[PDB]
RNA sequence: AAACUCCAGUUGACACAAAAUAGACUACGAAAGUGGCUUUAACAUAUCUGAACACACAAUAGCUAAGACCCAAACUGGGAUUAGAUACCCCACUAUGCUUAGCCCUAAACCUCAACAGUUAAAUCAACAAAACUGCUCGCCAGAACACUACGAGCCACAGCUUAAAACUCAAA
């Protein structure tokens, strides 16, 4: 996970965040902000690292990798919450989203399909 | 509407039950 | 029309006049459409801001002898 | 009802016919029974009011229509 | 924008140097929530 | 002034009395009306308890216990005793739909005895304990 | 329990007249639904019959109104006859 | 993020609810905090009685702590509220203030036949 | 063609819609004099909008914040407060004699 | 519509309850279906109104102080009467207080029902002190 | 009547139970379901369709184990009514409803309306329900009864569930 010194996604880029009082820095940190917010920067690590242009949103990378992210935050969520039928369900069907926006991108960029697969850590298999 | 294939169905499995406790 | 614009802003402003509709006759005049062809010939002397043109039309009423009384 | 009054007399001006009463079933699909099997029917049938009083289509534009007589309506 | 106020704001935040003078300085004040609304909308504050 | 329907609340200053008592210092008339009897309580407003009646202990047995004319009967009974305590004014507090609710307030007036203002403490749980089931008649 | 007494549901007699504080007080708890609530409280009501009667209550509720706007608006016309004769 | 404490303390003199409060306080910046204000409600007449450390209360003073902490401190601090022998009721809530309002046209009718069916 | 002909465009005479009394204001927990002027005086029970006037999303926040102040120690339930009786009575309910 | 039937052809008919209307009206002719709701809902129109004219100070300060209660307000068909119904007090004595008041507020009380132009033509009312069971009374009179 | 009489009333103390009013609202969730308060996590998919069996769920009742127990309550005991027994009524009380950890996998699980997309012009349309249709896809159906059955197979299910016939019989259903 980032650290939680981490500066929010939207305060990154003003001008001048880095000679603010360090209680400015806690408050515009991960530490003082919900696990929603910790996980746009896990999005965006990804993006820059994997995607070509970080800021295509609606490209089939981008959406593997943004599902990708939300599927780590359901296994962490069912890690502490084995009971939540629905949580479970909405994981069970993540991971099958994915798998079939890697089928598809496997069938139309493979070099593109082999850099999300190493850069996400995705074994793909093929179905039974 | 009437409820006689509902009632045909209800004593067919009244008597199913009553002969597999019989039995 | 066009002029229901100025028609709906000088009953906000003004209200319905105390003078009253006489909807018998063909060629009856209200307030409102004086103050409207008023506001219309201004607009054609070049005005084209709306606020300042609707100050200046209530003006030249009151100089003709025409009563607006603002609602609020 | 308002105009029955001023419809029944411009009728009697110009020479024809009105009727702005309730209208029997069968005037005009009915009329040699009611009548007589020598009846003769209106050529023209003017509406000055297609509705009748409970905002339903007046009988006699339908029976107009099945005894093929014309119909002017406002 | 949201910085700049943020960063007022922390001038009047109370910290451990300053705990004991901001808890004082509260109990001699009074910080009233209540107002009640007419018919009309609005807002008729408390009598104090 | 104008009458106010609503009780005087306690710490503040009102100009009402009741032989020189305050609304706080005025005896409570506690009155259980049961679909099947009825139960007054007469007690101080430091909660002493001064007279007692219900329709059981006025005579009234089963189906009896249970009308309009025995919680009458018992508010006499329950008036009488508390009268001869020092009771004139009291506040009826009455918890129950029995029949002996409005009877048993009666029967407190005729008993020599001035109802000053009338309490309903009837349960109602919000959300408590289920009920038993419909009876099949 | 918890709360202060002789505020909820009080009500003050006025000029010895019981009568009239016991219809205010009966009157207020029938506004409020207690006094009907307290009844349906005597026996558990099961929750598909609950659905079924609250159902039923807000659909007359309705109907009801609906029916009493209509019979406003078309009572407007109950005047003498303007045109007696035609 | 940021939360509101609403504080019901058991009714004390100047000196011990001073020492209540920096207790609090304390509390929370050892949680990782950043405190934003203490507000003074009055003390006043509770809305019901309260039970509270084997003690009956109808009377307390009311404080608000507006304040910045990590999501894990809220479980910490309510815990630690629960121990404390000189708060009544203590409660943690998202700050209403976060929450922005959504503006309103007005009152759109809804129509009867969508009642029924619906 | 036609100077006099109609010409598209959105109602100018149209008036704003209905605003509850509480239309755009900030309905908090701890505002118990505001949320009492949404109870029965007698019994404490939340009047329902057609009663109180309000729309569904001011009734929902008046009827959180009540629940949420009556449980956290800011406002009595079974009763309104005696302080509050002589506020301005916004509910269209008649009680008394 | 609803499970409650509103198919009537007429629906735009003006209603018109008025005591000339009955006697205009073929004989033959008998209520129709939905005929007996307009009545079954217009009496229950005459019940609130008489509700809020008796809880009301402005229509008359001896009528709010008596704090009468309406236990039945139903109509005549015919248009010549309406009957509404008053629930007694314990206190005959009180009894006749009432009585009293509603009688001559009677006749007032029209007038202020007139108010309601919708509900303006409104058959003289007649108020029944709620003696459901005189029969003891009478008796116990004798 | 029995039962209770450490009973009943007032007052105070006091829940692993259930959540008045709001709610005349019609929201959330795949459905089942979900209406006291707070906080945390959190409500898949940038084309749609796609399973009795794969995958994961699934009211109530029920099973196994360990707890809680106000109230309710199959069963059971007592009282009463009854020609008498059971039931309906009354009293007491249990499994059970709750919690936890596993199962079981059913419902008139029903808006009795498959998913998606589109149309309001044609003929509006057997009837009723719920205005009438088009494209496309999956699932399913082919007289009644035998039959939510038999056999086989699978299943933590063992008086169970799922899938599901035939013979004889009828001229209707
Ligand atoms: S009408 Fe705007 S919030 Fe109620
Ligand atoms: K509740
Ligand atoms: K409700
Ligand atoms: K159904
Ligand atoms: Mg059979
Ligand atoms: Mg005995
Ligand atoms: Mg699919
Ligand atoms: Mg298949
Ligand atoms: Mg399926
Ligand atoms: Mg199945
Ligand atoms: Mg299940
Ligand atoms: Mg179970
Ligand atoms: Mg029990
Ligand atoms: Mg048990
Ligand atoms: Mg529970
Ligand atoms: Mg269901
Ligand atoms: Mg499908
Ligand atoms: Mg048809
Ligand atoms: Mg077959
Ligand atoms: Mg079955
Ligand atoms: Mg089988
Ligand atoms: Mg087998």
């Amino acid at each position: 996970d980032p650290p939680p010194s981490t500066l929010l996604k939207d305060y990154q880029n003003v001008p001048g965040i880095e000679k603010v009082d360090d209680v400015v820095k806690r408050l515009l940190s991960l530490e003082m902000a919900n696990k929603k917010e910790m996980l746009k920067i896990k999005q965006e690590q990804f993006m820059k690292k994997i995607v070509a242009n970080p800021e295509d949103t609606r490209s089939l990378e981008a959406r593997i990798i943004a599902l990708s992210v939300k599927i780590r935050s359901y296994e962490e969520h069912l890690e502490k919450h084995r009971k939540d039928k629905a949580h479970k369900r909405y994981l069970l069907m993540s991971i099958d989203q994915r798998k079939k926006m890697l089928k598809n991108l496997r069938n139309t960029n493979y070099d593109v399909f082999e850099k999300i697969c190493w850069g996400l850590g995705i074994e793909y298999t093929f179905p039974p | 509407k009437n409820v006689l294939k509902i009632r045909r169905r209800k004593m067919n499995h009244h008597k199913y039950r009553k002969l597999v406790k019989k039995t | 029309y066009h002029e229901d614009r100025i028609r709906a802003k000088f009953y906000s402003v003004y209200g319905s006049g105390q003078r009253a509709f006489d909807l018998f006759n063909p060629n009856f005049k209200s307030t409102c459409q004086r103050f409207v062809e008023k506001y219309t010939e201004l607009q054609k002397l070049g005005e084209t801001d709306e606020e300042k043109l609707f100050v200046e039309t209530g003006k030249a009423l009151l100089a003709e002898g025409v009563i607006l009384r603002r609602v609020g | 009802r308002q105009f029955s009054y001023l419809i029944e007399n411009m009728a009697r001006d110009c020479g024809e016919y009105a009727h702005t009463r309730y209208f029997r079933g069968g005037m005009l699909t009915n009329a040699r029974l009611l009548f007589g099997p020598t009846v003769r029917l209106p050529d023209l049938i003017i509406f000055l009011h297609t509705l009748n009083n409970i905002f339903e289509p007046h009988v006699a534009v339908r029976d107009a229509a099945k005894m093929n007589i014309p119909t002017v309506g406002i | 924008r949201e910085v700049l106020q943020l960063q007022e704001e922390v001038k009047n935040f109370i910290t451990r140097e300053n705990l004991e003078a901001r808890v004082e300085a509260a109990l001699d004040s009074r910080k009233n929530y209540n107002w009640a609304i007419t018919r009309e909308g609005l807002v008729v504050r408390p009598q104090r | 002034t104008k009458f106010s329907i609503y009780p005087p609340i306690p710490g503040e200053e009102s100009s009402l009395r009741w032989a020189g008592k305050k609304f706080e210092e005025i005896p409570i008339a506690h009155i259980k009306a049961s679909h099947n009897n009825t139960q007054i309580q007469v007690v101080s407003a430091s909660n002493e308890p001064l007279a007692f009646a219900s329709c059981g202990t006025e005579g009234f047995r089963n189906a009896k216990k249970g009308t309009g004319i025995a919680a009458q009967t018992a508010g006499i009974a329950a008036a009488a005793r508390a009268k001869q305590k020092g009771v004139i004014h009291i506040r009826v507090v009455v918890k129950g739909l029995g029949p002996g609710r409005l009877s048993a307030m009666h029967g407190l007036i005729m008993g020599g005895l001035e109802v000053i203002s009338i309490t309903d403490n009837t349960p109602i749980p919000h959300x408590g304990c289920r009920p038993r089931k419909a009876r099949k008649l | 329990a918890k709360h202060l007494k002789f505020i909820a549901r009080t009500v003050m007699v006025q000029e010895g007249n019981v009568e009239s504080a016991y219809r205010t007080l009966n009157r207020i708890l029938t506004m409020d639904g207690l006094i009907e609530d307290i009844k349906h409280r005597r026996y558990y009501e099961k929750p598909c019959r609950r659905r079924q009667r609250e159902s039923y209550e807000r659909c007359r509720r309705i109907y009801n109104m609906e029916m009493a706007r209509k019979i406003n608006f078309l009572m407007r016309k109950n005047r003498a006859d303007p045109w007696q004769g035609c | 993020p940021r939360y509101e404490l609403a504080l019901i303390l058991k009714a004390m003199q100047r000196p011990e609810t001073a020492a209540t409060l920096k207790r609090t306080i304390e509390a929370l910046m050892d949680r990782g905090a950043i405190v934003r204000d203490l507000e003074n409600l009055g003390e006043r007449a509770l809305p019901y009685r309260i039970s509270a450390h084997s003690q009956q209360h109808n009377r307390g003073g009311y404080f608000l702590v507006d304040f910045y902490a990590p999501t894990a401190a809220v479980e910490s601090m309510v815990e630690h509220l629960s121990r404390d022998i000189d708060v009544i009721r203590g409660n943690i809530v998202k700050h209403p203030l976060t929450q922005e309002l959504k503006e309103c046209e007005g009152i759109v009718p809804v129509p009867l036949a969508e009642k029924l069916y619906s | 063609s036609n100077e006099d002909l109609p010409i598209s465009m959105e109602n100018p005479y149209k008036e704003p819609l209905k605003k509850c009394i509480l239309c755009g204001k900030h309905v908090d927990y701890k505002n118990v004099q505001l949320l009492s002027q949404f109870v029965s005086p007698f019994t404490g029970c939340i009047y329902g909008r057609h009663i109180t006037g309000l729309c569904g999303k001011k009734q929902k926040e008046i009827t959180k914040a009540i629940k949420r102040a009556q449980i956290m120690g800011f406002m009595p339930v079974t009763y309104k407060d005696p302080a509050y009786l002589k506020d301005p009575k916004v509910c269209n309910i008649r009680y008394r004699e | 519509k609803v499970w409650y039937e509103s198919p009537s052809l007429g629906s735009h008919s003006t209603y018109k309850p008025s005591k000339l209307e009955f006697l205009m009206r073929s004989t033959s002719k008998k209520t129709r279906k939905e005929d007996h709701a307009r009545l079954r809902a217009l009496n229950g129109l005459l019940y609130k109104a008489l509700t809020d004219l008796l809880c009301t100070p402005e229509v008359s300060q001896e009528l709010y102080d008596l704090n009468v209660e309406l236990s039945k307000v139903s109509l005549t068909p015919d248009f010549s009467a309406c009957r509404a119904y008053w629930k007694t007090t314990l206190s005959a004595e009180q009894n006749a207080h009432m009585e009293a008041v509603l009688q001559r507020s009677a006749a007032h009380m029209r007038h202020l029902l007139m108010s309601q132009q919708t509900l303006r033509n409104v058959p003289p009312i007649v108020f029944v002190q709620d003696k459901g069971n005189a029969a003891l009374a009478e008796l116990d009179q004798l």
